[PDB]
């Protein structure tokens, strides 16, 4: 189980 | 040895030509990096369709009213770009894009800003995102994945020679052009870095362990991300796969990876050496640099010069119905572009 759609990048985690 | 005399001599000469090329490429980059603005305005373009959306804005297909050429226009809402590292990163993106030149890097054509937004207008690549083709077909055969990977290897060799780290490799960021070759777009996380850098940024599935562990890190994070990309292209899913980011991070840091039974042994060996937590052992980060990757058995059939010169027949040519065709992109909700009467964040974006 994991993300199958488009993944957003994080600029500052 | 593995190579006979003729083969080893050719390879050596080839590597020296690479150094000659990169020296000239740096000279051209530095000229534009030192002397980079405002090459058009919004009303010069008709807006056609939204091609992608993210946190801070959208990418739209636009048509230049004067020439009729089509372009991809990225729109950033200056207010939404509120976070400290969101801001610096936007200036990085524009300045890098206006200075680079490589056959697999998208070409910036105009940039400008108004009271509300920042705009970057670049070449339209109508074949779509690798992401959607990959999800549609499931996975790419190893020769197909290899063709794309070779282009990323060459692109990173170019970028790293200019002291640029890319930091957001993933299929969502790779467009397929009319000849079936890659165009890397989205330089929002790219940065010029002479040694280490410290920002915690990227996409969770593709983060190197040293980013997750809050270490000062270097260009080797791009070679880790190459390993994630190759795995995802060949498997159909990434190696560190979970519902929430914190679970993804734990798998990344563990030093463990499992492979599909259909992966070739050559592919698994390459990926073990790219998805290496120990930086003293990660391919791309050793004494021989990128050549440890280029000379790996899994790339033995790759003609590196022929890829660069675009002489290799692509495994897949996207369908194209004519200029301005958007059939290879997904649909998104459309929101009109509202420009405020009053300038927002004028000081923050003075350099843009
Ligand atoms: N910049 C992108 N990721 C993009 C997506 C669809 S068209 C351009």
């Amino acid at each position: 189980a994991g993300r199958t759609g488009r993944r957003q990048a994080i600029h500052d985690i | 040895g593995h190579m006979g005399n003729a083969a080893a001599a050719k390879k050596g000469s080839e590597q020296e030509s690479v150094k000659e090329f990169l020296a000239k490429a740096k000279e051209e980059f530095l000229k534009k990096w030192e002397s980079p603005q405002n090459t058009a305005q919004l009303d010069h373009f008709d807006r056609i369709k939204t091609l992608g959306t993210g946190s801070f804005g959208r990418v739209m297909l636009v048509k230049h009213k004067e020439t009729g050429n089509h372009y991809a226009m990225k729109i950033l809402d200056k207010q939404k770009v509120v976070k400290l590292k969101q801001i610096e990163h936007t200036l990085n993106e524009k300045r890098i894009l206006q200075a680079v030149n490589f056959p697999f890097l998208v070409k910036l054509e105009f940039s400008f800003k108004d009271n509300s937004n920042l705009y970057m207008v670049m070449e339209y690549v109508p074949g779509g995102e690798m992401f959607s083709h990959l999800r549609r077909i499931g996975r790419f055969s190893e020769p197909h994945a290899r063709f794309y990977a070779a282009q990323i290897v060459l692109t990173f060799e170019y970028l790293h020679s200019l002291d640029l780290i890319y930091r957001d490799l993933k299929p969502e960021n790779l467009l397929i052009d009319q000849q079936g070759y890659i165009q890397v777009t989205d330089f929002g996380f790219a940065k010029r870095v002479k040694g280490r850098t410290w920002t915690l940024c990227g996409t969770p599935e593709y983060l190197a362990p040293e980013i997750i562990l809050s270490k000062g890190y270097n260009k080797a994070v791009d070679w880790w991300a190459l390993g994630v990309l190759i795995y995802e292209m060949a498997a159909g899913y990434p190696p560190f796969f979970a519902d929430q980011p914190i679970q993804i991070y734990e798998k990344i840091v563990s030093g463990k990876v499992r492979f599909p039974s259909h992966f070739s042994s050559d592919l698994k060996d390459l990926l073990r050496n790219l998805l290496q937590v120990d930086l003293t052992k990660r391919f791309g980060n050793l004494k021989n640099g990128v050549n440890d990757i280029k000379n790996h058995k899994w790339f033995a059939t790759t003609d590196w010069i022929a890829i660069y010169q675009r002489k290799v027949e692509a495994p897949f040519i996207p369908k194209f119905k004519g200029p301005g065709d958007t059939s290879n992109f997904d649909d998104y909700e459309e929101e009109e572009i509202r420009v405020s009467i009053n300038e927002k964040c004028g000081k923050e974006f003075t350099e843009f």
